[PDB]
């Protein structure tokens, strides 16, 4: 738990996401869907950005 | 409020109690 | 020292005892300091002088 | 319209460094953009005030145009001698220092003309933000920033960058004009934000604003409470608003700063302060050491020429009587006892020369915050002295000059500063008897 | 605007050469009087010799010590809001008068202003 | 830092110790500045004891009781009253003689039983008297 | 029965507050004049803070509530000790009168001074300010101890020689007025 | 010089030809002129008796 | 924002062709 | 107004030079000194006769031209000018010539203190064995003792800074007219003037 606050990741519910089997954080498709929807019109979202919520989905 | 208490005045000395910690 | 029981692997030939899990605290749980974030106030409508 | 960095185009050509005529005209200039211009000549910048209801949403937001006062003239004058109105209203906008924050803010109904509802707010960050990580992450983009205000003094957590910063009113307080120009003459934050570092913008505006806007906005609260609710109050900067602040702060980090060592050093120059074989040995300086000897003979010895002499000791290369040690000494200016030189000092017994008292410099750094420490500090006592002297004369019945008795009589009857009693008093007791008024 | 706190003028009292000591001492009797025909109170201490004070006596006025002031001896006494609070100090001695505004100013008291037995009686604070 | 890094193996006490020495000093401080109060405060008739005092906070103390009668206001308002108190006030192993101002039949306990001779006591745990009443004559 | 009283006339504030009141709490921390190091009363601490001086069967009820009673009521005797300990109360109450009688008639001989502490008290803490305008064994005894903790340390020769008479003047030319500097 | 002398007193000692004074000298002359119980030791022949 | 202002600094390009548009998407869109 | 018997021991005298000491003074002052230290200073030159012309102006030490060609005329603020400029060099010399003793105490024979000095504490021996009223704030310890202060056993030092030098114009004659160097020794005393 110390090195995981240090490296300064969050513990999120497991509707948004979670460690699977191999410890990869996996997203979960509804909380990608969600991120999509407030964060359309950014900055930053790219086309990129919207292929990975089609690849969540 | 914001003035000298008026009337006459007393005056009131102390006293000390006095414990001892160490040796 | 007869009382404990080793066993390298989780395999042991206890399960007659049916040996409860022992569960123990480590006293050491200080974080050493913790400050408070700042969060913005939530004001009331009767606040302001109401 | 005329603004601060109008008068810096001006000023540019102005020499300081080499005339004393020029840094004065510079400082007459800044006062003629402080109290000879008008607030509604000064330029604006718009902004809007987010308030968020809470049922446990609804946002209503109000057009403000706000005055930005960052330089020290300008933070210190506030909304002295000027009116607000001569779907937008107009305010205010404060910017302090961290090392003012640190401390108790105290603002001042200091020659307001309306009374006024001012609001302590201060950028607060998402909590999944606000983790030290981000923390750090600000704090490495700081230090490699190459914009031109420091980012000690001005927005030391990127506040205008920041996507997802918000300015937040942490508290809330009114200022009621005094009785003479036109009931809390004073106001300091209180609640949350007391002594806060975050607390660092003040924003004054309309009496009653936040109250008005709350309550129109609030019209689903009286059917939600027949059938408890929670306000948000929030600020939001335009990005021209934020673009003037950001120039302001430059501005003042690259002008002010040098400005104000000029105007010390002006101030040390009119109060006097200017920069720059025998058988005795007398002290001389240590030569210059070589890379082993400066070298200590061990590492922690490195410390030990911390507090050293850059003179040797006198000496004498001899056995010799008393009243030889004396000749020698008197022939060679240099005593032998230590504790002679140390009790007889090589001083001058005249006091150093010291011009007279330059009562524009002090009015002019009384009336816009350059140096007011320095000024205090070296001209209170002599214009204090100097007072009670004329006043002495003449109540026993000159030197204090008409035109500097008026300069200071309207810098004592001036409501937007405060000046001490008992230099009020004097100033108005001296006036009385030589006959001035205003 | 920002309020410029009242330590900030302090920095005078520092200089080494124009430095206060190492003075009310000017007051219209009309202003003073009109003062306290206003406040209509308790506000004038008078720190002088007890045979001075007798040869001039002040009615409405608090004999009290400067040593006592300065000790705090009279906390209790003094009107405990030191904010609207304003005090006369009336002493003889200019000396005593600074030294007195000097043990207010410690104690929390900075309205003290030094009044002459003169100027209280052009005034009409002490009767006859 | 070499300095301060060998400082910092230079310790006669542990930190347990170093704290227990720096409460001391404390202590000390405390007692000094008890020490430089004055010997008296003038006060008035009126206004309450707890007026001009010079002072973990919000939380009960164990002089709650004795601060409250310190700040409820003074039960004697003026030295009128004060003496108007105090002369009632009657005092019975006094040595010398007291005048029967009031009644002349009410005589005294000396005056009815001598001396010598004292009430006998109810003598237990809770009502403990004054044993030998000659110890008591210096 | 059974007796429970922390006090003389057995009276004591309301144990409990009102129903749906928020109750009152004892401060938690040691009674430090330094708002730092913060530190939970100790046992000890809170003994003294209920009134057990110290440690318990001292100065509380559990000393001076009787031991016993007979099934009747009749109450116990009078034990040597409990006159003892009625003696050792009578004499820190005359401890206390004695005291505050001497402070009156010191403050009605006009033996009190103006000036807070003694001359060695403010020749040593510069946090004072600065107030200007039969036998003889015993006698020798109390004299050399006088002699021997009045002054701690000494001027250095080399500024003033005692052995000539030489002293020093107070020298307030960097002092300050506020009490902050040595308080902070 | 460093001792404080009547001038009748340096004539004296220019008159015994007499200029650096004897570390005897140098330590008991200031005491006895503090009107202090002395007492002088010294070796022979070091200046004890001036 | 970290990554962009880090990025920035050893870009190719020193104008703002693609960097300008997404402000004006956001600036038209968003509000 | 002082005691004739008393006075019989002290004799007027006008300083030409100024001079450090309790029994010194500044150029142009009217002090009554001891006989035996007025009779030095009349020999060495340091100091006059108060006739009343010298009163009304007197000439005195100049260290420029190393003569006594600089006459003065002794005014109000004359005299006080030379009197804060006096007492400045005389903090100054009177911090800057001697040790300052700390006695203190130590569990064993360490090399440490047990609690370490802190500015009051040093403030306070100023106070005490020098007559030195200062405020704590001067006081500025060096780099290994900014941490945690004067702890180590022995002789240490620290700087005391003097701001209102520039104003007096004493720049000249002190060696650092903006600081002093303040020596300080710390001794293990287990006796009754420990207190720590
Ligand atoms: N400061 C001086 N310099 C040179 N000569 C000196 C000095 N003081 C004293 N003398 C000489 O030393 C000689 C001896 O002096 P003095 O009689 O004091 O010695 P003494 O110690 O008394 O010897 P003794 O103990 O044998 O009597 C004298 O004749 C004197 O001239």
């Amino acid at each position: 738990e110390r090195q995981f606050h240090l490296l300064g990741y969050v513990k999120w519910p497991k509707e948004i996401g979670f460690y699977n089997a191999g410890d990869n954080f996996e997203l979960t498709p509804q909380a990608a869907y969600r991120i999509y929807k407030q964060n359309c019109d950014e900055t930053f979202w790219t086309r990129l950005h919207n292929e990975k919520t089609i690849i969540h989905l | 409020a914001a003035a000298i208490a008026p009337g006459p005045y007393r005056r009131v000395g102390n006293i000390f109690i006095v414990h001892c910690d160490d040796h | 020292l007869e009382k404990a029981w080793l066993y390298e692997d989780s395999i042991h030939p206890h399960a007659d005892k049916n040996p409860r899990p022992l569960c123990w605290t480590d006293p050491e749980v200080k974080g050493w300091k913790y400050r408070d974030p700042q969060f913005i106030r939530r004001w009331k409508p009767n606040e302001f002088m109401h | 319209m005329k603004s601060v960095f109008d008068i810096a185009r001006s000023h540019v050509t102005f020499p300081v460094s080499r005339d004393g005529t020029a840094l004065r005209r510079v400082l007459k200039d800044w006062l003629d953009y402080t109290e000879c211009q008008s607030l509604q000549a000064k330029p604006a910048f718009p902004a809007e005030l987010c308030i968020t209801v809470h049922p446990s949403s609804y946002t209503k937001r109000v057009r403000l145009l706000l005055w930005s006062a960052v330089l020290p003239w300008e933070v210190q004058r506030g909304l002295s001698m000027s009116v607000l109105e001569p779907s937008i209203i107009p305010g205010m906008l404060f910017v302090m220092s961290p090392e003012s924050a640190a401390q108790g803010l105290c603002f001042w109904s200091g020659a307001i003309r309306q009374p006024i509802d001012i609001a302590f707010i201060a950028p607060v960050e998402p909590p999944a933000a606000d983790t030290p990580s981000f923390s750090e992450l600000r704090q490495r983009r700081l230090q490699l920033s190459l914009e031109g205000y420091d980012i000690s003094r001005f927005f030391p957590d990127g506040e205008l960058e920041s996507p997802t910063v918000t300015f937040a009113v942490q508290s809330h307080s009114y200022l009621d004009p005094f009785p003479d120009c036109e009931r809390r003459y004073t106001a300091t934050p209180e609640g949350v934000g007391r002594g806060n570092e975050n607390v660092r913008y003040v924003l004054e505006t309309r009496r009653n604003l936040l109250r008005d806007s709350i309550r129109s906005a609030l019209r689903e609260c009286r059917c939600t409470h027949g059938g408890d609710v929670e306000v948000t109050i929030s600020l939001t900067l335009s990005d021209e608003l934020k673009e003037d602040l950001r120039e302001k702060a430059r501005l003042y980090t690259n002008y002010v700063v040098p400005l104000e060592g000029h105007v010390r050093r002006h101030i040390k120059c009119l109060s006097g302060i200017s920069p720059h074989p025998p058988i005795i040995k007398p002290p001389l300086p240590v030569k210059v050491g070589t890379l082993a000897s400066t070298r200590p003979r061990s590492p922690m010895l490195a410390d030990e020429a911390e507090g050293r002499p850059t003179r040797l000791a006198p000496s004498v290369f001899g056995r010799h009587d008393a009243p030889a040690l004396q000749r020698a000494q008197q022939e060679c200016n240099q005593l032998i006892s230590a504790s002679a030189l140390a009790r007889i000092p090589n001083t001058s017994p005249r006091a150093p020369e010291i011009p007279p008292i330059d009562y524009e410099i002090f009015d002019l750094c009384l009336r816009l915050g350059l140096c007011q420490s320095e000024a205090i500090y070296y001209f209170y006592g002599r214009i204090m002295r100097e007072w009670s002297k004329e006043l002495r004369r003449l109540r026993a019945a000159m030197v204090l000059r008409e035109e500097d008795v008026h300069r200071m009589l309207r810098l004592v009857h001036d409501p937007s500063l405060q000046v001490p009693p008992e230099l009020s008093a004097c100033v108005e007791a001296v006036a009385s008897l030589r006959k001035i008024t205003n | 605007a920002q309020w410029v706190p009242k330590t900030a003028w302090k920095v005078s009292n520092l200089n080494k050469r124009y430095g206060p000591g190492y003075t009310h001492m000017v007051h219209d009797s009309h202003k003073l009087r009109e003062k306290l025909s206003s406040r209509k109170g308790i506000f004038v201490i008078d720190v002088r010799d007890p045979g001075e004070r007798k040869l001039n006596p002040v009615p409405r006025s608090v004999a009290l010590h400067h040593h006592d002031l300065l000790s705090g001896a009279s906390c209790p006494i003094l009107p405990q809001q030191k904010s609207a609070a304003e005090l006369f100090v009336l002493a003889s001695n200019e000396s005593r008068g600074l030294n007195s505004a000097a043990a207010l100013r410690r104690w929390g008291y900075d309205s003290v202003v030094q009044v002459d037995y003169n100027t209280l009686v052009e005034a009409g604070y002490v009767s006859r | 830092r070499y300095r301060t890094a060998w400082r910092e193996l230079l310790h006669p006490l542990p930190v347990r110790a170093r704290k227990m020495e720096w409460l001391k000093r404390d202590a000390v401080e405390e007692n000094e500045e008890i020490l430089r109060r004055p010997y008296y405060t003038i006060k008035s008739y009126a206004l309450p004891p707890a007026v001009g005092r010079q002072e973990i906070r919000g939380g009960m103390h164990s002089s709650h009781s004795l601060d409250l009668i310190m700040r409820q206001p003074r039960r004697v308002k003026t030295p009128e009253q004060l003496r108007a108190l105090r002369d009632r006030l009657r005092f019975i192993g006094v040595t010398g003689p007291m005048p029967q101002a009031t009644s002349v039949s009410t005589k005294s306990y000396t005056d009815t039983y001598g001396s010598r001779l004292r009430p006998r006591y109810p003598e237990s745990w809770d009502t403990v008297p004054p044993h030998q009443p000659s110890r008591e004559l210096l | 029965y059974s007796e429970a009283r922390s006090n003389y006339d057995g009276t004591s504030l309301p144990a409990w507050p009102a129903p749906g009141k928020k109750p009152t709490y004892p401060a938690a921390l040691s009674e430090l004049r330094l708002p730092q190091p913060r530190m939970r009363k100790t046992r000890t601490e809170w003994m003294y803070y209920h009134g057990h001086g110290g440690c318990p069967g001292k100065y509380g009820p559990s000393r001076e509530i009787a031991d016993f009673e007979y099934a009747d009521g009749t109450p116990a005797s009078i034990s040597g000790r409990r006159f003892a300990f009625k003696h050792h109360q009578d004499h820190l109450l005359v401890q206390l009168i004695r005291a505050a009688a001497t402070v009156e008639r010191y403050d009605a001989s006009g033996l009190l001074p103006r000036i807070p502490g003694t001359a060695e008290q403010r020749n040593w803490d510069p946090a004072i300010p600065l107030f200007l305008d039969g036998t003889m064994v015993s006698h020798v005894c109390s004299r050399v101890v006088d002699e021997r903790m009045g002054t701690p340390t000494h001027t250095p020769n080399e500024l003033a020689n005692r052995h000539e008479g030489e002293t020093l003047e107070a020298n307030t030319m960097f002092a300050t007025n506020d009490p902050s500097a040595f308080v902070s | 010089e460093d001792m404080p002398l009547y001038p009748e007193l340096r004539s004296a000692l220019r008159q015994l030809r007499i200029t650096t004074p004897s570390p005897i000298q140098q330590s008991a002359v200031e005491v006895i002129m503090q009107r202090k119980d002395t007492v002088v030791a010294a070796p022979h022949g070091e200046g004890k008796t001036l | 924002d970290e990554i962009q202002r880090r990025v920035a600094d050893r870009t190719c390009v020193q104008e703002q062709s693609t960097r300008e548009v997404q402000e004006r998407w956001k600036r038209h869109v968003v509000p | 107004e002082m005691a004739p018997e008393l006075q019989l021991e002290y004799m007027p005298v006008l300083f030409t030079r100024t001079i450090l000491g309790p029994q010194g003074g500044f150029a142009g002052e009217e002090r009554l000194v001891k006989l035996e230290v007025a009779r030095k200073y009349m020999e060495a030159g340091h100091a006059v006769t108060p006739t009343e012309e010298l009163r009304r102006g007197l000439w005195c030490y100049n260290p420029d031209t190393d003569k006594y060609d600089c006459f003065i005329e002794r005014n109000e603020e004359f005299l006080d000018f030379a009197a804060r400029k006096r007492q400045w060099l005389d903090v100054y010399w009177r911090v800057n010539t001697g040790y300052l003793l700390f006695g203190r105490q130590s569990w064993g024979q360490g090399f440490l203190i047990n609690c370490p000095l802190r500015k009051r504490d040093v403030a306070q021996k100023l106070w005490e064995q020098y007559k030195v009223r200062i405020d704590p704030r001067l006081i500025e310890f060096r780099e290994k003792d900014r941490r945690t202060g004067i702890q180590e056993l022995g002789h240490n030092w620290c700087w005391l800074y003097l701001p209102g030098a520039e104003e007096l114009g004493i720049n000249r004659e002190v060696y650092d007219n903006k600081r002093v160097k303040v020596r300080i020794h710390v001794r293990k005393m287990n006796s009754m003037f420990a207190l720590y």
